[PDB]
RNA sequence: GGAUAGUGGCCUACCAUGGUUUCAACGGGUAACGGGGAAUAAGGGUUCGAUUCCGGAGAGGGAGCCUGAGAAACGGCUACCACAUCCAAGGAAGGCAGCAGGCGCGCAAAUUACCCAAUCCUAAUUCAGGGAGGUAGUGACAAUAAAUAACGAUACAGGGCCCAUUCGGGUCUUGUAAUUGGAAUGAGUACAAUGUAAAUACCUUAACGAGGAACAACUGGAGGGCAAGUCUGGUGCCAGCAGCCG
């Protein structure tokens, strides 16, 4: 009537048929490849530091004018360079350049979140310090 | 109004150690704890023994003040209470007198220092003497 | 290493975070019963939710089963006990009966507002708080306490305390000190 | 002109808002009292029971 | 036959050419130690299980071995490789994946503390010893209960009203006001005593300890999803917000 072999004896192959269908999804793809520890730019990672290089700002998409003030870091782990993106207003020039920086995920499960075009990364901490508690001045940069 | 009540409740013979074990259940309104030596006191006239022979620990003044309870123990006589008891009550009592001992990290250091020398060291002490004279 | 004791939650929030009856009824029962928190309501319908899963786990069972009349019984004198299941219902079908409300009036604080001596909700659970209430000799501090039926008659304000016997206390010892000094 | 100084300065409107300095707030009540005072105010003291509730009415 | 404590291609000598496999053998990968179990929960399941218990393996990677009943031990030795130390340049000594602590690594994890009180263990054996262990230090990993006010007497009010001469007493109650009073209490300090091997700490408790009870609760959000503003000022597709639509 359906499909699947509906045996008594037919374990053998109901469970190798879902064994085979389970590489259609994306996430036990991802989880049984390791593809997150091999090509993410963390492996299985929810922060990572790193070192800015410079200072760029990134245009938005179509429905959406501004320029986004992103920074691209070179991440200290293992050196890949990934473009991330400091959360407010004031908080581009309390960033300095060749600092430590604490990238965190953007939430969007490693995908650019919004109108901001090949970002996927945030900054929560600077030289050591949060970007939240600069920006309400509740603690001050280092400047080391 | 003070009026401190005792009672020992649970109590057993012992002559395997010569005691009589019990808890202590002591009923003390308008009051604090009741000061171990002074229930010791009570318990030694209370069972017909001296204060020495009498031994109380492990109190507890339960929650909103009023009772306590505790264990206790009455030897047959002070010379068991001596022999029996754990060193650190005989000195809590002042039948006895802690002990002049090093702390654990010297006692360990001189342990391995005396570890370094085989046999006594009388002889290397004078050879070594001896030996930075020339 | 030394054998763990077990640690276990004791609440569950609920799947739906903002909906609108749903909270204007937990405003309502944390109002009338004078609770701390939302989590006071979610802790007592965790309670509730594990006495019906085993009293339907029971029901499952096959009427005249060892283990219905063993648990089941047991489940209903320990309600009784409680006092929260009247002893009309003692059914183990009026036991999926019970609301949230029906413990929370079990609370030690609605049983000191019951009985008089605190004239408010917010009176019974300071009264409380502040080491007053006694059940039977025995201080309690706590709010909740879910009060038994057997010991519901041994509420009164301890000896301690001033209202049931005792100096009065700090404010009142001052100012006497003061009147007396002037 | 088109635009009044340079333009994308990272952070310009927060740089050039007004400072406005908190109100002196009289202390609120926190804890048990919190949830009192909303009860007392949403189910004893209904306000405005034409419409919906209305919390936080604007005034207009 | 040898070796084994002992069976056994475990090894040797001579023979036979065999054994596994589409019921997935063999190979490859495992950011795989196995399990008791954990999270999750209509039922079926999915993911995790380095770690409090049981097993296995390892002591930098490798091999080799003495002693014994028991080791291929490593807080036992021998040698090589890697990494190193003191050096009087001839030599000597290494093994933290033990408790501390340090460097490095990384988003990511503790004090060179006290002690054998308790659990036990070792020994010639009570007594000695035990960074096993327990106690404290740090500790918002998680988990439990729960303070941040409570009650009057007054002024501004609202509902059940005796009816409805307009009233209106408020006759009956419920809130709002920098008015105003009397209480209670800890969070903290602290005589003590309990606690403990000794001390903290908790339980109890002297004496202090609440008026703005400044002893002052934050973290996010207020278009929708989703509870709560089409209030005020600022900026004007900038700055920025926005998990998605915007
Ligand atoms: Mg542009
Ligand atoms: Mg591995
Ligand atoms: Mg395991
Ligand atoms: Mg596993
Ligand atoms: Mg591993
Ligand atoms: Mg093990
Ligand atoms: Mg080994
Ligand atoms: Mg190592
Ligand atoms: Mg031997
Ligand atoms: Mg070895
Ligand atoms: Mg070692
Ligand atoms: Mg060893
Ligand atoms: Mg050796
Ligand atoms: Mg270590
Ligand atoms: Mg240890
Ligand atoms: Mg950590
Ligand atoms: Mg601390
Ligand atoms: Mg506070
Ligand atoms: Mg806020
Ligand atoms: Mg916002
Ligand atoms: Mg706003
Ligand atoms: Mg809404």
């Amino acid at each position: 009537g359906k499909g699947k072999p509906r045996g008594l004896n037919s374990a053998r192959k109901l469970r190798v048929h879902r064994r085979n269908n389970r590489w259609a999804e994306t996430t036990y793809k991802k989880r049984l490849l390791g593809t997150a520890f091999k090509s993410s730019p963390f492996g299985g990672s929810s922060h990572a530091k790193g070192i800015v290089l410079e200072k760029i700002g990134i245009e938005s998409k179509q429905p959406n004018s501004a320029i986004r003030k992103c920074v691209r870091v070179q991440l200290i782990k293992n050196g890949k360079k990934v473009t991330a993106f400091v959360p407010n207003d004031g908080c581009l020039n309390f960033v300095d350049e060749n600092d430590e920086v604490l990238l965190a995920g953007f939430g969007r499960k490693g995908k650019a979140k919004g109108d901001i075009p090949g970002v996927r990364f945030k900054v929560v901490k600077v030289s050591g310090v949060s970007l939240l508690a600069l920006w309400k001045e509740k603690k001050e940069k280092p400047r080391s | 109004s003070d009026a401190i009540t005792i009672r020992t409740r649970k109590v057993i013979s012992n002559p395997l150690l010569a005691r009589k074990q019990f808890v202590v259940d002591v009923l003390h309104p308008n009051r604090a704890n009741v000061s171990k030596d002074e229930l010791r006191e009570k318990l030694a006239e209370a069972y017909k023994a001296e204060k020495d022979a009498v031994s109380v620990f492990g109190f507890r003044t339960q929650y909103g003040g009023g009772k306590s309870t505790g264990f206790g123990l009455v030897y047959n006589s002070v010379a068991d209470a001596k022999k029996f008891e754990p060193a650190y009550r005989l000195v809590r009592y002042g039948l006895a007198e802690k002990v002049e001992k090093a702390s654990r990290q010297q006692r360990k250091q001189r342990k391995n220092r005396g570890k370094k020398i085989f046999g006594t060291g009388k002889s290397i002490a004078k050879k070594a003497a001896r030996r930075n004279a020339d | 290493p030394r054998a763990p004791r077990t640690y276990s939650k004791t609440y569950s929030t609920p799947k739906r975070p903002y909906e609108s009856a749903r909270l204007d009824a937990e405003l309502k029962l944390a109002g009338e019963y004078g609770l701390k928190n939302k989590r006071e309501i979610y802790r007592i319908s965790f309670q509730l939710s594990k006495i019906r899963r085993a009293a339907r786990d029971l029901l499952t069972r096959d009427e005249k089963d060892p283990k219905r009349l063993f648990e089941g019984n047991a489940l209903i004198r320990r309600l009784v006990r409680i006092g929260v299941l009247s002893e009309d219902k003692k059914k183990l079908d009026y036991v999926l009966a019970l609301k949230v409300e029906d413990f929370l009036e079990r609370r030690l604080q609605t049983q000191v507002y019951k009985l008089g001596l605190a004239k408010s909700v917010h009176h019974a659970r300071v009264l409380i708080s502040q080491r007053h209430i006694a059940v039977g000799k025995q201080i309690v501090n706590i709010p909740s306490f879910m009060v038994r039926l057997e010991s519901e008659k041994h509420i009164d304000f301890a000896r301690t305390s001033p209202f049931g016997g005792a100096r009065p206390g700090r404010v009142a010892r001052k100012r006497a000190a003061a009147a007396g000094g002037e | 002109g088109k635009v009044h100084g340079s333009l994308a300065r990272a952070g310009k409107v927060k740089s050039q808002t007004p400072k406005v300095e908190k109100q002196e707030k009289p202390k609120q009540p926190k804890g048990r009292a919190y949830k009192r005072l909303l009860y007392t105010r949403r189910f004893v003291n209904v306000t405005l029971t034409n419409g919906k509730r209305k919390m936080n009415p604007s005034p207009s």
